[PDB]
């Protein structure tokens, strides 16, 4: 007889990571 | 006996846009 | 006799957050 079917596959790789973030607030005035 | 595992599922999907920076330093002063 | 392939696997993970972005501007003088 024939057998079951395999097991579902391992997920895929973890994506890229995102952006880097946006760049700070101005600082304060002098 | 059970068939072949599956393949591995496609890569993920990209991250989120990172924290943001830190404030900026003070102008001057003043 | 051997079964058949498996399903495949999920997608990954979403990819992790950005590294933290650059200091911002100088203040005005």
């Amino acid at each position: 007889p024939k057998g079951r079917p395999g097991p579902k596959g391992f997920p895929g790789y973890p994506g890229p990571r995102g952006r880097p973030g946006k760049k700070g607030p101005r600082g304060p005035p002098g | 006996p059970d068939g072949d595992r599956g393949p591995r599922g496609p890569p993920g999907y990209p991250g989120d846009d990172g924290p943001e920076g830190d404030p900026g330093p003070p102008g001057d002063p003043g | 006799s051997k079964g058949d392939p498996g399903p495949p696997g999920d997608r990954g993970p979403k990819g992790p957050p950005g590294y933290k972005g650059p200091p911002g501007d100088k203040g005005f003088r």
